[PDB]
């Protein structure tokens, strides 16, 4: 039972570099071709690069040729993707993949199969500085919540009443504004008549900036 | 290099069947392809390779409800007795010279729960935010099925295009969908208008919420 | 000293997958032109070698393994596969180094009436080691105790493929040659 596990993802500023890795277990790695595929947030899959079993043949998607470089260490069963001169359009999840090496009569040469997918690693390319969020109350069966405003990079976690409150909680996905900073909301729907007797505190945690914020939400 | 044309979306009811279609550009009429499945929040999974003669090679662990067939420049993925888990993005993929080509993908929604119109709560900017010289409007949409909505804002009655962001829907812990929309303003812009509208269009039908400074 | 690659893909008769046959090919000059001048190989997969740069490989021996399976079973002729064919009939090693070729042979291995001459082993106690071969035909019983079918927990371990000219593409017969490189 084969497994491919990627590492080396994260946040870097445009024009910098980054080496992705792909750990392969469960098959004779040095005999299979190896791919890189990426998915921009909310975009489709885009094929990036492929490398043959011995490393003597490499092919690249047009959009990365000159900047990226695929390689492999067969002694370590590891696949690499060197990204250079990174652009904000290189922000995506990067998967590695493996396959057989077949002969195709319509190409009259090798094709490289892609039949096993990795789990993924995330790469964020931005001209933004680490920054904690501002937390504002969305004061009010009724709904109330927390606006987690203008942070970078992801992620931020939101528990309510220190986790003691979970039914009716929904934390939305982040949004990326034209400022380059992220925002999300966490909302909870509550029994209407609980507002005078219970307290609602959302716990916003942003490890990238050591920011932890407890914000109490009261009625207007 | 060859190009693959998938229809952008398709749906059928749970228990029904679908035939996802991928068409090769004419110049590569006879090229073989592969089918990949991407379920929500997950990585991709290899389904099968599909040849020009109709013959397929499945990966291991692929249910028999998935079969491949072939015709002209077209390739078909067929899924019988559709289940809840089959809701996913299906990407056909092909080969060129060394390089590989994906299609745009097909989001297959399997209607497996009664329809649901959306809950729309619109929050004016907190007073704490106004003291920070910012003003954001938070429009939350929840408890709808299926998750496809269009959001339009209005300043008084004139639509607003600038300063709008919106999430793509996502299912709640009770198997229904939800999405949020934001409208950024300056404090002046907030004060200098009578009302603001959040207008949510869900399958022709429309919900409207309006707030005002006071 | 010309290699007999032609004869292997040529052969009028192919064996059943449980009784797969091997041809040792050595001390000869190789002509792989049969692989490229006959565009019907629906399966042409290689491992640790390149299908197209193939004669630039200096081998001591090549081994050619021949057998028949149905189409939906061809996927099990690959390293690390599982299923009845891969676990009880023909097993590639994990570091298999060579290619796997397969082509539809309905026009010669199927009939209108049914061709039940090809058999595979569907019951066995252990899984096969890579390149192992089991040509026995002892009745299978979970307990290892001798028995006689039909009886308490007792079946003959080989089953016939039924090849008809007129069935789904995945039920038609496929000839398979496995090329193994030392
Ligand atoms: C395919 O089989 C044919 C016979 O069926 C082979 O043809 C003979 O090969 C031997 C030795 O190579 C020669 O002595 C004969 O002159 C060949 N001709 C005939 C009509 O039998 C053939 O070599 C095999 N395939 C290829 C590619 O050569």
């Amino acid at each position: 039972q084969v497994q491919l596990v990627e590492s080396g993802g994260g946040v870097v500023q445009p024009g910098r570099s980054l080496r992705l890795s792909c750990a392969a277990s469960g098959f004779t790695f040095s005999n299979y071709a190896m791919h890189w595929v990426r998915q921009a947030p909310g975009k489709g899959l885009e094929w990036v690069a492929v490398i043959s079993y011995d490393g003597s043949n490499k092919y690249y998607a047009d959009s990365v040729k000159g900047r990226f470089t695929i390689s492999r260490d067969n002694s370590k069963n590891t696949l690499y993707l060197q990204m250079n001169s990174l652009r904000a359009e290189d922000t995506a999840i990067y998967y590695c993949a493996s396959g057989y090496t077949g002969y195709d009569y319509f190409v009259r040469g090798d094709y490289y199969g892609l039949d096993v997918w990795g789990q993924g690693t995330t790469v964020t390319v931005s001209s933004a500085s680490t920054k904690g969020p501002s937390v504002f109350p969305l004061a009010p069966t009724a709904a109330l919540g927390c606006l987690v405003k203008d942070y970078f990079p992801e992620p931020v976690t939101v528990s309510w009443n220190s986790g003691a409150l979970t039914s009716g909680v929904h934390t939305f996905p982040a949004v990326l504004q034209s400022s380059g900073l992220y925002s999300l909301s966490s909302v909870v729907t509550v029994p209407s008549s609980s507002l005078g007797t219970q307290t609602y505190i959302c716990n916003v945690n942003h490890k990238p900036s050591n920011t932890k914020v407890d914000k109490r939400v009261e009625p207007k | 290099q060859p190009v693959l044309t998938q229809s952008p979306s398709a749906s059928a009811s749970l228990g029904a069947s679908v035939k996802l279609t991928c068409t090769l550009s004419s110049g590569h009429s006879s090229y073989a392809i592969a089918w990949h499945q991407q379920q929500p929040e997950k990585g991709p999974r290899y389904l099968m390779k599909l040849n020009t003669d109709g013959s397929h090679s499945k990966g291991d662990g692929i249910p028999d409800r998935f079969s491949g067939s072939s015709s002209g420049a077209e390739r078909y993925l067929t899924i019988s007795s559709l289940q809840s888990e089959d809701e996913a993005d299906y990407y056909c993929q092909t080969w060129g010279t060394g390089i590989l080509v994906f299609g745009g993908g097909t989001k297959l929604t399997v209607l497996g729960q009664p329809k649901a119109a959306p809950s729309v709560t619109l929050f004016p900017p907190s007073s704490e935010e106004l003291q920070a010289n910012k003003a954001t409007l938070v429009c939350l949409i929840s408890d709808f099925y299926p998750g496809a909505v269009t959001v339009a804002w209005k300043a008084d009655s004139s639509p607003v295009k600038a300063g709008v962001e919106t999430t793509t829907p996502s299912k709640q812990s009770n198997n229904k969908y939800a999405a949020s929309s934001y409208l950024s303003l300056t404090p002046e812009q907030w004060k200098s208008h009578r009302s603001y509208s959040c207008q949510v269009t869900h399958e022709g039908s429309t919900v409207e919420k309006t707030v005002a400074p006071t | 000293n010309l290699c007999p690659f032609g004869e292997v893909f040529n052969a009028t008769k192919f064996p059943s997958v449980y009784a797969w046959e091997r041809k040792k090919i050595s001390n000869c000059v190789a002509d792989y032109s049969v692989l490229y001048n006959s565009t019907f190989f629906s399966t042409f997969k290689c491992y640790g070698v390149s299908a197209t740069k193939l004669n630039d490989l200096c081998f001591s021996n090549v081994y050619a393994d021949s057998f028949v399976v149905k189409g939906d079973d061809v996927r099990q002729i690959a390293p690390g596969q599982t299923g009845v064919i891969a676990d009880y009939n023909y097993k590639l090693p994990d570091d298999f180094m060579g290619c796997v070729l397969a082509w539809n042979t309905r026009n010669i291995d199927a009939t209108s009436t049914g061709n039940y001459n090809y058999k595979y082993r569907y019951l066995r106690h252990g899984k096969l080691r890579p390149f192992e071969r089991d040509i026995s035909n002892v009745p299978f019983s979970p307990d290892g105790k001798p028995c006689t079918p039909p009886a308490l927990n007792c079946y003959w371990p080989l089953n016939d493929y039924g090849f008809y000219t007129t069935t789904g593409i995945g039920y038609q017969p496929y000839r398979v040659v496995v090329l193994s490189f030392e």
